[PDB]
């Protein structure tokens, strides 16, 4: 379909952001990944309305 | 973290004016993934990176490929200003403006990358 | 293209340590892998089961100016297996792995990188290869690594600096044998962005000759990179070894 | 010259064919095909004239050492019905000893 | 005489003369013509010849 | 500590010392077919891709080693031959590829041009004369 | 070489590198003619004007009758390309230099060297023609 | 000479020119400008003639967009060239702004009256577009790429 | 007489007019100076004669 | 002479399979197409070579004509000098 590839592209974008955030820190954190997981969860809620 | 940071006195605005000129000339790639793909395909002449980015690791991952391919890179301090200069209606955090064999923009490109190589 | 699973045959090149693997519709260049069974930067590599431990790694000319020069047709590249090579401008250690795979276990590659995150990538690949030592220091100041570099035979210089000839001149005055080979990769748009590239190359050759090199070959590596040249020169002699 | 001639000066003259009442006899040989025929015949006659000179000026007492490892052309009387003047050559086969044929027949 | 459709227009003739003299140039020297493609490195796609030295001997 | 030695006293090199010991060519018939294919690889891609005209008198080099491309980690969806296409030799890959009908068409055009006037033509002319 | 489009040297753009031979130098001092000013008035562009050590060697090997042309050559504002070869023969030095790099404009006046450098594609020949200079095979001038 | 023939052919091919008269025309006006620059370099620095006349020449060339705004010396005015002039032509500017697919397409468009420079349509492809007027090159309102009528082959087909 | 080859080199490009005075440094070992006929003096270092 | 009887080394020959016959037929077809392509390329290069030799002979004829003209002009000038 299309929604599966759309969520795949969105997940790849946010996984690139999470990889560079977790890599380039000295001793990394938790809350930016928490924010992006909440963003993926609210998108999982967003695709159900249609 | 961003050690080749551009300073105030008419270098940031020269950068953004050359960015707008290249965006009119259709010789410019917008966004982090397009800058990365343009540098890895080697067509890039210079790359502008925002420094006001929420967490900076994106415009920290781009300078590694730029240092491996030896193209100049420079940080401007506002992604909102970079998006306004490109003409996007969204904030852009990474801008790579490419090379063509015949233009008049390439003089601005050459003077700009001379100033950036002096900045590094 | 050159898809995974195609059968190629691997013949030696004219140079020592370099091979050419030809097969079907695409002939490509390769070097013998020092640490077998693992790629550095996700390159295609060539496994041959001898009648296991033998693997060859493909050398991308669009990524590395040395392989671009070898496919352009240099007369020699000065680095036989067992010869010490000082690499200047070892950004992240992609082509330094192929130079170390050329010079083998009994040689040594002193890879000088200046930036720190490229230094991290270089220290990782030099953890893998035990004949490349990494030196995170500025190549403009060779007094920093005079404890580390002994008198090498070849210098590779892939720095994109406007003071490139002075950098290579002081590094070769400090760490190069009498009649020392070097390959310098000149990028005309970074040397002089206004001047034409042939005039830029002649000026850089003249600056090397003032800095006591004797240039012996020069090729514009054109189908792989625009306005790039590779100049081969011998330090303080006319013949290479002696 | 070459600019002082029209296109109708340059126009090619076509070749006639064999008549259709006579097409079974083959192609009508014109100057080009005749030149090919004459070249082949003059070449073959040149080789035959050189062979006749070499057979005429032949020493009857000549002795090469290949004569002890070759079979001569002989005559029609000595050879027989299968007599060409060509010296017979070897096809590569050889009379094969019994131990090697024992090995080959065990394999078969 | 009969002349060509290319010869009746002096621009189109100088377009086709440049396309064939830029074509004759690729058969002598080597043009850049883009680096590695989007697909990556598919090998040196037309041969590698080992005994050929193509450097200007200074 | 110190032992009696083993006395071990009873041409071209086998392995190249400077090229990390490439073994000498075991000139099998499959490797000979592969080397003929490599010198005829201009003909294989029928004009779509021309190659550097390297024509020595002997196409078989002294030192070869038949290997296989493993994997580029960046490209693995279309830059990877499938299980029904990973064949044993190079000639088997050429035959499993397309345009074998194109080779046969060009071969039959060459065969017509070479049977054009040789001897069946003269047998037909002689029969038409004798009829 | 790169920047060569069918005997059209695209490497020569101003400031023009001009190699000077001893015949050209002796005749441009003999014709009361200033060297850099007349080269700039011929090419309408900034020249940098170089003299090899073989050319300086032949000017010195000629006697003290040519001391004025020697001093004119030894003007300080010009580049001196040191040569690494044996014979100090200016014709073969200039031809080997031009054959290697081919960015230069050869300024001569002898027909032997002019016919020798006409064989190779894409080098202009500057020669003095009794009123001024004259550039031979440069397309932009 | 073969050098002149290959140079003029490179100009006529790289910028879609019609003959060598356009090349010689540009080379003549370039030689006039460069002769004026050499005559102004004849005089010493801080002569008022050289000062004001060289400032006039450099401001003229920067305003017509040939000379770059970075380099403003009379030596670079000497280092000017015909590739810069033919780049400042209108036809190559249409090709580089991307209204046309090739340079011969750009010459065709400018001939049959589709683009306009600023307000008025331009019928000539050798119109020396200045730097201030470079941005206002677009399709005219009476052109089917601009608007208005759908056009000629469109009308014959839609009937 | 065969290996009598006395000429070693020449210091730099030389002067424009002739060399009418020159003097060494009697304390150092590679410091030379030479003043010409057009009134220009040059200080040379004998280790780098280029 | 073409042998008419069948020898034992011809009788004991292994019947080859199907895949090896397909490889043999492919190698036959590729070698024929290679030979025809090489003959065509050599014929084209020989035609270009003969055209080049024709034009070289024309250039040498012009050189001999100009050499004779310069020789007669020189000796016409010298024969007045020795008179
Ligand atoms: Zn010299």
């Amino acid at each position: 379909p299309k929604v599966k590839g759309r969520i795949s592209r969105y997940l790849a974008n946010k996984c690139s952001i999470a990889s560079r955030i977790d890599n380039f820190s000295e001793k990394p954190t938790r809350h930016f990944g928490e924010v992006l997981r909440q963003q993926l969860e609210q998108r999982l809620e967003w695709y159900a309305k249609g | 973290a961003a050690w080749p940071k551009a300073e105030d006195p008419a270098l940031v605005q020269e950068l953004l004016d050359c960015v707008q000129q290249a965006s009119h000339y259709r010789q410019l790639k917008k966004g982090a993934n397009e800058t990365t793909k343009s540098v890895n395909r080697g067509t890039s002449e210079l790359v502008i990176l925002a420094a006001d980015t929420q967490p900076l690791s994106i415009v920290l991952h781009i300078p590694l490929i730029c240092e491996e391919k030896n193209v100049p890179y420079v940080y401007v301090p506002s992604k909102v200003a970079l998006g306004r200069a490109c003409g996007v209606s969204r904030a852009v955090i990474a801008v790579s403006l490419t090379s063509n064999e015949a233009s008049d923009l390439n003089s601005k490109i050459r003077a700009l990358r001379d100033k950036v190589e002096r900045l590094a | 293209g050159a898809k995974a699973g195609k059968k190629v045959i691997v013949e030696p090149h004219r140079h020592k340590g370099v091979f050419v693997a030809r097969g079907g519709k695409e002939d490509l260049l390769c070097t013998a892998n020092l640490v077998p069974g693992e790629s550095v930067y996700g390159e295609k590599r060539i496994s041959v089961e001898t009648p296991t431990k033998t693997e060859y790694r493909i050398w991308n000319p669009f990524r590395s100016k040395l392989a671009a020069g070898i496919l352009g047709g240099l007369e020699t590249i000065y680095m036989k297996p067992g010869s010490k090579v000082l690499y200047l401008g070892a950004a992240s250690g992609t082509s330094v792995s192929h130079v170390a795979d050329i010079v083998g276990p009994t040689g040594a590659v002193y890879a000088v990188e200046f930036s720190h995150r490229s230094g991290r990538d270089l220290i990782n690949m030099a953890t893998r290869r035990t004949n490349v030592i990494p030196i995170v220091e500025d190549a403009r100041k060779p007094m920093a690594y005079r404890m580390l570099v002994p008198m090498v035979d070849v210098i590779f210089a892939d720095v994109a600096q406007p003071d490139q000839a002075r950098i290579v001149g002081i590094n070769a005055r400090l760490f190069l044998k009498q009649g020392g080979g070097l390959l310098i990769s000149i990028k005309a748009s970074c040397i002089d962005s206004t001047a034409p590239p042939e005039q830029v190359f002649a000026s850089e050759v003249q600056k090397l000759r003032e800095d006591k090199f004797f240039p012996k070959e020069q090729l514009t590596l054109e189908p792989y990179e625009r306005d790039h040249a590779m100049v081969s020169c011998v330090y303080l002699q006319k013949e290479f070894e002696g | 010259m070459s600019s002082l001639r029209h296109a109708i000066q340059r126009r090619a003259h076509k070749e006639r064919a064999q008549p259709l009442e006579r097409q079974r006899l083959g192609i009508l040989e014109k100057k080009k095909d005749y030149r090919l025929r004459a070249r082949d015949y003059k070449k073959k006659q040149a080789v035959l004239k050189s062979l006749r000179q070499k057979a005429a000026e032949r020493n009857e007492d000549e002795f090469y050492f290949g004569m002890m490892s070759r079979k001569g052309p002989g005559s029609a009387l000595t050879r027989g019905k299968g007599f060409t003047g060509t010296v017979d050559g070897d096809r590569g086969n050889k009379a094969l000893s019994v131990e090697t044929v024992r090995l080959l027949k065990t394999q078969d | 005489p009969n002349r060509k459709k290319e010869q009746r227009n002096p621009r189109v003739k100088k377009r086709k003369k440049y396309e064939e003299k830029q074509k004759k140039l690729r058969s002598v020297k080597a043009v850049y013509k883009g680096g590695e493609g989007p697909g990556g490195y598919q090998g040196e796609l037309s041969g590698i010849k080992t005994n050929l030295v193509k450097s200007v001997k200074l | 500590e110190l032992s009696v030695r083993v006395p071990q006293l009873p041409g071209p090199p086998d392995t190249l010392s400077d090229w990390y010991n490439i073994p000498r060519t075991n000139l099998t018939p499959e490797l000979k077919r592969d080397l003929q294919l490599l010198r005829m690889r201009d003909v294989v891609a029928m004009g779509k891709q021309f190659f550097k005209k390297d024509n020595r008198k002997d196409f078989v080099p002294e030192y070869c080693q038949v290997g296989t491309i493993i994997a580029g980690a960046t490209d693995g969806v279309s830059g990877r031959l499938t299980r029904k296409e990973r064949k044993r030799t190079i000639v088997e890959e050429v035959l499993s590829s397309d345009s074998v009908s194109k080779y046969k068409r060009k071969y039959h055009e060459i065969q017509e041009h070479k049977k054009s006037g040789r001897k069946g033509y003269y047998k037909k002319l002689m029969a038409a004369r004798k009829r | 070489p790169s920047s060569m489009f069918f005997e059209h040297n695209e490497a020569l753009v101003p400031p023009y590198n001009v190699l000077v031979d001893t015949n050209f130098l002796s005749r441009t001092v003999g014709a009361k003619l200033p060297l850099l000013e007349s080269a700039m008035d011929c090419l309408y562009a900034s020249v940098n004007i170089i003299i090899t050590s073989c050319v300086m060697a032949e000017l010195e090997k000629l006697g003290p009758r040519y001391r004025v042309a020697l001093m004119i050559a030894r003007d300080e504002r010009w580049q001196r390309l040191t040569c690494d070869h044996k014979g100090t023969y200016a014709d073969d030095c200039i031809v080997d230099r031009v054959q290697k790099h081919r960015i230069y404009i050869v300024a001569t006046n002898d027909r032997d060297l002019k016919r020798r450098i006409r064989k190779i594609p894409g080098v202009p020949i500057m020669s003095v023609q009794k009123g001024k200079y004259a550039i031979e095979r440069l397309p932009g001038a | 000479e073969a050098a002149r023939l290959d140079s003029e052919l490179k100009l006529v091919g790289e910028y879609g020119l019609r003959n060598k008269r356009e090349v010689w025309r540009v080379l003549l006006t370039l030689s006039k400008i460069r002769r004026a620059a050499r005559i102004l370099l004849t005089l010493d620095e801080k002569d008022p003639k050289r000062l004001f006349e060289g400032n006039a020449l450099i401001r003229r060339l920067v305003r017509i967009g040939v000379l770059d705004e970075s380099r403003m010396k009379l030596d670079y005015v000497l280092a000017l060239k015909a590739e810069d002039f033919l780049e400042r032509r209108l036809q190559t500017l249409v090709y580089k702004l991307g209204l046309a697919k090739s340079i011969h397409h750009a010459r065709v468009l400018i001939r049959q009256r589709h683009i306009r420079v600023g307000k008025q349509i331009v019928n000539v492809p050798s119109f020396m577009v200045r730097l201030d007027s470079q941005k206002h090159i677009d399709f005219a309102l009476t052109s089917p790429f601009g608007g208005g009528r759908p056009g000629r082959v469109r009308r014959k087909k839609a009937k | 007489r065969m290996f009598a080859k006395p000429f070693l080199g020449q210091l730099g490009n030389g002067h424009v007019q002739g060399v009418y005075s020159m003097c060494k440094d009697k304390n150092s070992l590679n410091c030379i100076a030479s003043g010409s006929g057009d009134g220009v003096v040059k200080v040379w270092d004998l280790t780098t004669r280029d | 002479k073409p042998q008419k009887k069948e020898t034992y080394m011809q009788k004991r020959a292994v019947v080859v399979g199907r895949e090896e016959r397909k490889l043999r037929d492919l190698m036959q077809k590729l070698t024929t197409i290679r030979k025809e392509k090489i003959a065509k390329r050599k014929a084209k290069k020989e035609a270009q070579r003969e055209k080049l030799k024709k034009e070289l002979a024309e250039i040498e004829e012009r050189r001999r004509e100009k050499q004779k003209k310069e020789k007669k002009e020189f000796w016409e000038r010298e024969g007045k000098k020795r008179k």
